[PDB]
RNA sequence: GCUACCUAAGAACAGCUAAAAGAGCACACCCGUCUAUGUAGCAAAAUAGUGGGAAGAUUUAUAGGUAGAGGCGACAAACCUA
RNA sequence: UCUCUUACUUUUAACCAGUGAAAUUGACCUGCCCGUGAAGAGGCGGGCAUAACACAGCAAGACGAGAAGACCCUAUGGAGCU
RNA sequence: ACCUCGAUGUUGGAUCAGGACAUCCCGAUGGUGCAGCCGCUAUUAAAGGUUCGUUUGUUCAACGAUUAAAGUCCUACGUGAUCUGAGUUCAGACCGGAGUAAUCCAGGUCGGUUUCUAUCUACUUUCAAAUUCCUCCCUGUACGAAAGGACAAGAGAAAUAAGGCCUACUUCACAAAGCGCCUUCCCCCGUAAAUGAUAUCAUCUCAACUUAGUAUUAUACCCACACCCACCCAAGAACAGGGUU
C-alpha cells in the first residue's frame, strides 16, 4: 500500500484529539484512615503494603538466620515476638522467632 | 466531583444481611399480594371473536429433553419455564400507533439496587419488583387486561402452534466461511495465504462495492423468531412449557412465546381462554400435567403394535 | 470462541502451565505469601484450596502422597503439609486463601495480587475494613431495625 | 440414554443402539452380568471375529446379587495393521490389548510420546461427584417409598 | 454413507460378485439427487467390466437409534425392473427395508436372516 | 585468501551387510530435487525432512603459480572479491 | 485433496510500557447514477446523497508502491560470433 | 494506432457475484402437418440451478450416468495489493529443417524465483412473507387398430438455499461445529365473454362498464433518557451488552 497524497494537519487533530484516545478521569481516589498517602477503591495501600513487605522481609531473614542451610521446613508453627513479651503456655510446640525492635500498633 | 457509589458501600458488617432479609421479605410480600387478581377490581371479560388476538408470555428456557409419541416416532422438546410474568402498563389504540392496542409484559425479577431511577419509580408506583427484559405484545380492544395480574404458564394447551423468538448465542467477530457458509480454497495444493479468504468482492468496470456483499464480521448477537412450534405437554406445579423444536437462545435465557401468525393456524385459538388462565374463577383444579392425544405419556403400559 | 471455558493460558501449552503453577503453589506452600499476576494468583488459590482439601482428607492415602509429592518439588514441604496446615483446618471446610489486589508493578505496569492462607504468623495484610457501626446511615438502619422489632 | 451391542451374526458384525428409556422396548434382559478391565469396548471392531461371536440361544447364567460382580480379566488379540483408530496412544487407556503379538518395541516407544503426566493430576479437571449422588439417591428413595 | 468409488463387497450367491477380479467392484453414480446414498437405494455397480445396478441392504455408519451398524458394506444386486440377480442371501438383512413393500418384494423374499 | 586448474608436506570417514568392488544403508561431513515460511527478511540467497555420495573421479587446514589483444574450463560464453 | 469441514497448543492476533522504520506524498473541506472530454471522472452539465470524530477484518476502484519496459520500433550510439 | 513502453500483468480453475434475453424449466396464452405421454411456433415474467468424471496444456475439443438444465453475452476476452502456472513473454538442452559457419524455427519436448505493513472511497445479518421431484383411489379412463398415458383435485413421503440447537449419532467433552434434528405463509397482465352507439347488425373497451381481473395500503423481533469501584458471564478485539437479593 502507498498513499497517493498526505494528510493535513486538521486530519492528524481529528484523529488525535478525539476524546476516545484521551485518557479518562478516574473518580476512584479517596484517603485512607491509617497513615493516609493517596490511595485508592479495591486497591491496598503502598505505604502498609511495603511497611508489611518489610517486615516479612525481616522475619524471613530472621527465619533464614536461624535455620541456616536451605532444605528444612519444620513441622511445627511459627510465631514471631518482639521486645520482651515472655512465651504464652499455648505457644510451646511452636518455633519462637524474636526480634529486635518494638511491637507495633497494627500487629496484634 | 461525584464518585461512583453502590448499595453496600457504607454499610457495616451487621447491616448488610439485614437490608437483604428485609428486601427479600418485601419482595415476596408483594408477589404475594398480587395472587388473586380477580377477587379485586378485574375488567370486564369480552367473549372469543374470530377477528381478534391475544396476549403471549414471556419463560425461560431450562433445557432440551427428548420426547417420543404413539406411533413409535422420536421429537424434540424444549423446557420453557415461566418464573414471575405479569403486566406492566397498558397503552390503548390512540397513543401508540392508531392500529391495535399494546401490553407491557416483564421477564424474571431481580433486585432493586442495579436498576435505574425512573425504572425503581415506576415498579414501586405499579407494586411490582423490577424486572430483566420488558416485552410488548400487539393486542387488539376487546383483550383489555388489567396491568399487575399474575400469568401462569397454563395460558397454553397441548395442541397449538406458538412462536418463541430471543437472542441467539453470539459468535463474534468470525470469518466469512463460518458465517454466510462460503467454499473454501484447497489445501497444500500449493496455496499461499488463501486457505479462508473471500477473494472478489465486486467488478473492475463500478469502481466501488455494493453495500449486500456478505463480508466478515459479528454474527449471532441478534433476535430470531422462530415459527411452526407445536407444544406437546403444559405443566402446572412447575409451569413448563414442551414446545417442539429448537429456540433460538442458549440455555437459562428470557424468550418471548406468543401466538401463531401463519396462515395455516389462522382461527385455532376458540376452544382457549382468550383473556387469561385465572386459578381463582375456574372452580376446578387442573392436573400437574397437561398431555396429548398423541404423546406417549410416561405412565404408558409399553405400546405394543397390531 | 471460548464460552464456559477457562484454564488461561500462560506458558507455551499445557505442560509450561502446569509446571508454572506447581513452582507457584511450592513457592506459597513455602513463603506464605507472593505477589504475582491476578490470573497467576488466581489458578494458583483454585489449586491451593483442592490440595488442601486433598491433605486434609488423610495422609496415609496413597493417592494423596502422590499428588503431594508430584506438586511440591521440595520434599520438605509434603511432612509440613500434612502436619501443620492440615490439622490448622480441621474446623474449616473451604474457606481460606484470602485474595487481596496491588497496584501495579515498577517495571512494565502489570495487574499483579498477593494472596495468602488464614491464620499466618506473618503480619497481616490492610485488609479494606468496612464502615464502623456508627455512622448515620448505619445507626438509621439500626433504629430501623430496633423499629421493626418492637412493633412484631 | 442408549448402548451399543456387539454381535457376530453368520460372519457378519451387527451393532444395534438400543434406548434404555424408550416405548418401543419390551423387556432388558442380562444374560451374563461381568466386568472387563476396560469401560468402553469401542476396540473389539478390530479384534479377532471370534472374540466377539456370541450364541445367539445361549442360557443366562444365574447368580446371587453379592459376588461383588466379579471381573473378568481375559485379554483380545488384533488384526494386523490396518486398524480403525490408534488404540496404541496413551490417552485411550486400554489394558486389555495384546502389545506383545501385535505390535513391536519401536512402535510403543514412538506412541508413548504423546503421553501426558501431567494429566493424570490435573485435579481441577476431576469431577467429584458426592453430594449430587446422595441427593439422586434421596430422591429415587423418596420416590419409591410413596 | 455409499457413495462413488468404493469398494464395497457383493453378498450374493450370483455369478458375478462371487467370481474372482482383478479390480474389486466400485460405485459410480447414485439415484439421488445429492450424492449421499443410505440403507435401501439403488446405485449403479461396476463387476467384471460391466454396468449393473445395486442396492444398498447396509452400509457402515450410524443412522438414527433403532438401525443395525454393519462392520461392512453390504449390497445386493440388482437389475432395472424389480428382478434380483443372486438367488441365496446368507448375509442378515436389515428389517428396516420391509417398510417398501412394491419394489423390493423379491429382494426381501429371497433373503434368510433379519436383524 | 570465494570460485577453475596445478604443485609439496598432513588430516578426516561410527556401525551393519563386508560377494573381490571408483559395493549398499547409514554418524560426523560434500552438494542441494521438492513443500511451507520472508522478499526493506536471520541472511544483497536462511530454516526440517523427503534427498545423491560418504574407502574415493571425496572433503579440508598451510604455502606458491597461471589476468584481460587474457587466465582457466569433466564446454555452463560458467568463474576471475556480492 | 473433496463431498463437509471440525476438536486443541504455539508463532501470531486485539489493548497496556518505550526505541521505533521503509516505499510513498502537487494541495484535498475526498459519496452515487446518467451524459461529455486526451476516447475508463469523487473535483465538467443534470439529478440523487450529507451533523462531526476513532478503533477491529476483506479486497472493488484511485489505470496504487519498487525497476526512464527485458516484449514492438528509431538511432549513420556500441559490443559478442562466424 | 486516439491517454497508456519514467510499466494497461496475458489462457484457465478455486472463492465471490452483478446486469441483460436472442428463455431449459417450473407462472400464464393461441394455433398446429396437436389422436393421449413424446414436439414446433409467437407473447409476459430472472425470485434459482446450470452436476458427478477421464485424458489430451486450455477459454476450444473428445466420451460414461441423471432430472426441467449441465444456456448465451458484458463486467480490464470480471476478479494474480487472494491463490497455482499445465503451456503462453527469456538465459540451458534434445529431435527434424533452412543456413559455409554463426544463427533461427507461430514444427515438438524437459525445468525455468511470483514482491507489497490498507493511505482514500466504499463494506462488515437488508430480520423475515422459498422452489421442486415421486407415490397412493381416480389410473389403465377420453383416445388407437395396438403399444401407453395424462389432464385437475386430496393425502403421504422427499432434494437446494436461509433462520437455530447439544439432549439423545460423530468430531470427543465444565464449551464449539456437522455427519443428527424443527420451520420457511402472497401475487405479478395474456385471454376467454353479456349491453352499447359512433357504424341503430355485430363489437372484451389506447370510450364511458361488468367476471378470474391485481396480493398489500398486512404481520413479528426491538422502542424505560443517567446506580455504576469491583467480580462473573452462554456478551465480547478495546469499547459496548447482561447479573451481583
Ligand atoms: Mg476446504
Ligand atoms: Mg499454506
Ligand atoms: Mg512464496
Ligand atoms: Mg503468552
Ligand atoms: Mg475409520
Ligand atoms: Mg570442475
Ligand atoms: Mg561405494
Ligand atoms: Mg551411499
Ligand atoms: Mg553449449
Ligand atoms: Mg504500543
Ligand atoms: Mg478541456
Ligand atoms: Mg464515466
Ligand atoms: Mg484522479
Ligand atoms: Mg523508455
Ligand atoms: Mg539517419
Ligand atoms: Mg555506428
Ligand atoms: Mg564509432
Ligand atoms: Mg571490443
Ligand atoms: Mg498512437
Ligand atoms: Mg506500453
Ligand atoms: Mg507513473
Ligand atoms: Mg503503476
Ligand atoms: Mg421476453
Ligand atoms: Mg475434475
Ligand atoms: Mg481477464
Ligand atoms: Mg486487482
Ligand atoms: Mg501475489
Ligand atoms: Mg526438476
Ligand atoms: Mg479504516
Ligand atoms: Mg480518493
Ligand atoms: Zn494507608
Amino acid at each position: 500500500a502507498a498513499p497517493k497524497n498526505r494528510r493535513t494537519i486538521e486530519v492528524n487533530r481529528c484523529r488525535r484529539r478525539n476524546p476516545q484516545k484521551l485518557i479518562k478521569v478516574k473518580n476512584n481516589i479517596d484517603v485512607c484512615p491509617e497513615c493516609g498517602h493517596l490511595k485508592q477503591k479495591h486497591v491496598l495501600c503502598a505505604y502498609c503494603y511495603e511497611k508489611v513487605c518489610k517486615e516479612t522481609a525481616e522475619i524471613r531473614r530472621q527465619i533464614g538466620k536461624q535455620e541456616g542451610g536451605p532444605f528444612k521446613a519444620p513441622t511445627i508453627e511459627t510465631v514471631v515476638l518482639y521486645t520482651g513479651e515472655t512465651p504464652s503456655e499455648q505457644d510451646q510446640g511452636k518455633r519462637i522467632i524474636e526480634r529486635d525492635r518494638k511491637r507495633p500498633s497494627w500487629f496484634t | 466531583g461525584k464518585s461512583g457509589t453502590w448499595w453496600d458501600e457504607h454499610l457495616s458488617e451487621e447491616n448488610v444481611p439485614f437490608i437483604k432479609q428485609l428486601v427479600s421479605d418485601e419482595d415476596k410480600a408483594q408477589l404475594a399480594s398480587k395472587l388473586c387478581p380477580l377477587k379485586d377490581e378485574p375488567w370486564p371479560i369480552h367473549p372469543w371473536e374470530p377477528g381478534s388476538f391475544r396476549v403471549g408470555l414471556i419463560a425461560l428456557k431450562l433445557g432440551m429433553m427428548p420426547l417420543w409419541t404413539k406411533d413409535g416416532q422420536k421429537h424434540v422438546v424444549t423446557l420453557l419455564q415461566v418464573q414471575d410474568c405479569h403486566v406492566l402498563k397498558y397503552t390503548s389504540k390512540e397513543n401508540c400507533n392508531g392500529k391495535m392496542a399494546t401490553l407491557s409484559v416483564g421477564g424474571k425479577t431481580v433486585s432493586r439496587f442495579r436498576k435505574a431511577t425512573s425504572i425503581l419509580e415506576f415498579y414501586r408506583e405499579l407494586g411490582l419488583p423490577p424486572k430483566q427484559t420488558v416485552k410488548i405484545f400487539n393486542i387488539t380492544d376487546n383483550a383489555a387486561i388489567k396491568p399487575g395480574t399474575p400469568l401462569y404458564a397454563a395460558h397454553f394447551r397441548p395442541g397449538q402452534y406458538v412462536d418463541v423468538t430471543a437472542k441467539t448465542i453470539g459468535k463474534g467477530f468470525q470469518g466469512v466461511m463460518k458465517r454466510w457458509g462460503f467454499k473454501g480454497q484447497p489445501a497444500t495444493h500449493g496455496q499461499t495465504k488463501t486457505h479462508r479468504r473471500p477473494g472478489a468482492v465486486a467488478t473492475g468496470d463500478i469502481g466501488r462495492v455494493w453495500p449486500g456483499t456478505k463480508m466478515p464480521g459479528k454474527m449471532g448477537n441478534i433476535y430470531r423468531t422462530e415459527y411452526g412450534l407445536k407444544v406437546w405437554r403444559i405443566n402446572t406445579k412447575h409451569n413448563i412449557i414442551y414446545v417442539n423444536g429448537s429456540v433460538p437462545g442458549h440455555k437459562n435465557c428470557l424468550v418471548k412465546v406468543k401466538d401463531s401468525k401463519l396462515p395455516a393456524y389462522k382461527d385455532l385459538g376458540k376452544n382457549l381462554p382468550f383473556p387469561t388462565y385465572f386459578p381463582d374463577g375456574d372452580e376446578e383444579e387442573l392436573p400437574e400435567d397437561l398431555y396429548d392425544e398423541n404423546v406417549c405419556q410416561p405412565g404408558a403400559p409399553s405400546i405394543t403394535f397390531a | 470462541i471460548s464460552h464456559g471455558r477457562v484454564f488461561r493460558r500462560m506458558g507455551l501449552g499445557p505442560e509450561s502451565r502446569i509446571h508454572l503453577l506447581r513452582n507457584l503453589l511450592t513457592g506459597l506452600v513455602r513463603h506464605e505469601r507472593i505477589e504475582a499476576p491476578w490470573a497467576r494468583v488466581d489458578e494458583m488459590r483454585g489449586y491451593a484450596e483442592k490440595l488442601i482439601d486433598y491433605g486434609k482428607l488423610g495422609d496415609t492415602n496413597e493417592r494423596a502422597m502422590r499428588m503431594a509429592d508430584f506438586w511440591l518439588t521440595e520434599k520438605d514441604l509434603i511432612p509440613k503439609l500434612f502436619q501443620v496446615l492440615a490439622p490448622r483446618y480441621k474446623d474449616q471446610t473451604g474457606g481460606y486463601t484470602r485474595m487481596l489486589q496491588i497496584p501495579n508493578r515498577s517495571l512494565d505496569r502489570a495487574k499483579m495480587a498477593v494472596i495468602e492462607y488464614k491464620g499466618n504468623c506473618l503480619p497481616p495484610l490492610p485488609l479494606p475494613r468496612r464502615d464502623s457501626h456508627l455512622t448515620l446511615l448505619n445507626q438509621l438502619l439500626q433504629g430501623l431495625r430496633q423499629d421493626l422489632r418492637q412493633s412484631q | 440414554a442408549t448402548f451399543i451391542l456387539r454381535n457376530v451374526i453368520e460372519g457378519q458384525g451387527v451393532e444395534i443402539c438400543f434406548e434404555l428409556y424408550n416405548p418401543r422396548v419390551q423387556e432388558i434382559q442380562v444374560v451374563k452380568l461381568e466386568k472387563r478391565l476396560d469401560d468402553s469396548l469401542l476396540y473389539l471392531r478390530d479384534a479377532l471375529p471370534e472374540y466377539s461371536t456370541f450364541d445367539v440361544n445361549m442360557k443366562p447364567v444365574v447368580q446371587e446379587p453379592n459376588q461383588k460382580v466379579p471381573v473378568n480379566e481375559l485379554k483380545v488379540k488384533m488384526k494386523p495393521k490396518p486398524w480403525s483408530k490408534r488404540w496404541e496412544r496413551p490417552n485411550f487407556n486400554i489394558k486389555g490389548i495384546r502389545f506383545d503379538l501385535c505390535l513391536t518395541e519401536q512402535q510403543m516407544k514412538e506412541a508413548q510420546k504423546w503421553n501426558q503426566p501431567w494429566l493424570e493430576f490435573d485435579m481441577m479437571r476431576e469431577y467429584d461427584t458426592s453430594k449430587i449422588e446422595a441427593a439422586i439417591w434421596k430422591e429415587i428413595e423418596a420416590s419409591k417409598r410413596s | 454413507a455409499i457413495q462413488k468409488m468404493t469398494r464395497v463387497r457383493v453378498v450374493d450367491n450370483s455369478a458375478l460378485g462371487n467370481s474372482p477380479y482383478h479390480r474389486a467392484p466400485r460405485c459410480i453414480h447414485v439415484y439421488k439427487k445429492n450424492g449421499v446414498g443410505k440403507v435401501g437405494d439403488q446405485i449403479l455397480l461396476a463387476i467384471k467390466g460391466q454396468k449393473k445396478k445395486a442396492l444398498i441392504v447396509g452400509h457402515c455408519m450410524p443412522g438414527p437409534r433403532m438401525t443395525p451398524r454393519f462392520d461392512s458394506n453390504n449390497v445386493v444386486l440388482i437389475e432395472d425392473n424389480g428382478n434380483p440377480v443372486g438367488t441365496r442371501i446368507k448375509t442378515p438383512i436389515p428389517t428396516s427395508l420391509r417398510k417398501r413393500e412394491g419394489e423390493y418384494s423379491k429382494v426381501l423374499a429371497i433373503a434368510q436372516n433379519f436383524v
